[PDB]
């Protein structure tokens, strides 16, 4: 199951959110973490995530699961990357988590981490998953 | 509407 | 004579 | 297949040698560097590797594909451990070379560095790898 690749990505405890979603064709959500946000994607939102359009998300945000992002980082379609770093938009004074997107060949993985962890941690773990799946032709 | 997902292939070890 | 080695898991990254 | 893993053991060019030897039931080298020393290990060695007897390869030591060797600290059963570091035996003035070997539930990983680089390196090479293996229940 897709699924399995989720607990691996939350096994640790510095992430509340994870997810596997294939873009291409008709966008959809391989795998999530059940009740949170990245469970509920939709394909408009993974069209801006990979839209030819890297400008317009710079000005406007983001949304996941209709959370409210700001791009930090965008290397989305650079390969040896693939990666782009978000952070949540404080829903009134609450706290940001940061957020990290890799792509691969069919897939997006997406992580969320908890309050306080640094971003680049999340990064590296989302990056590690994308070439672990890149390796594998997916 | 989206067809099923392809099989994924073997996922890493846990921590 | 031994047996065919079972299937490997995984390697790790390279 | 499991030559896949001597490719990553071999990768970083401070070893020269190295192999997944199975050692339950029925002995067997699984892979190899192929016309080294570790290639050449019989099922008879992988039996003092890991027999009941602990303490007489001390006082004559033991061989690897016909190399003879030294046993310098020995955790290979122990638990958490599971490690057995070793030098090779010089044959007179010639170099010697450091040896360590891992132990999973259905394999045994041999490690031998090239001249002078630091037995603790690749006991941490050969640990991280056996690691690998025990946490894939192998
Ligand atoms: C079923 O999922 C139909 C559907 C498709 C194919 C689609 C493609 C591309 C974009 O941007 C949105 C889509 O929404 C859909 O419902
Ligand atoms: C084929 O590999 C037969 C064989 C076995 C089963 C064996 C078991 C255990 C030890 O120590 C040595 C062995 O040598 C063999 O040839």
């Amino acid at each position: 199951g897709w699924n399995a690749y989720i607990d691996n990505l939350m096994a640790d405890g510095t992430c509340q959110d994870a997810a596997i979603v294939g873009y291409k064709d008709s966008p959809s959500v391989w795998a999530a973490v059940p009740g949170k946000t990245f469970v509920n994607i939709t394909p408009a939102e993974v069209g801006v995530l990979v839209g030819k359009d890297r400008s317009s998300f710079y000005v406007n945000g983001l949304t996941l699961g209709g959370q409210k992002c700001s791009v930090i980082r965008d290397s989305l379609l650079q390969d040896g990357e693939f990666s782009m770093d978000l952070r949540t938009k404080s829903t009134g004074g609450a706290p940001t988590f940061n957020v990290t997107v890799t792509k691969t060949d069919k897939t997006l993985v997406l992580l969320m981490g908890k309050e306080g962890v640094h971003g680049g941690l999340i990064n590296k773990k989302c990056y590690e998953m994308a070439s672990h799946l890149r390796r594998s032709q997916y | 509407p989206p067809p099923p997902p392809p099989p994924p292939p073997p996922p890493p070890p846990p921590p």
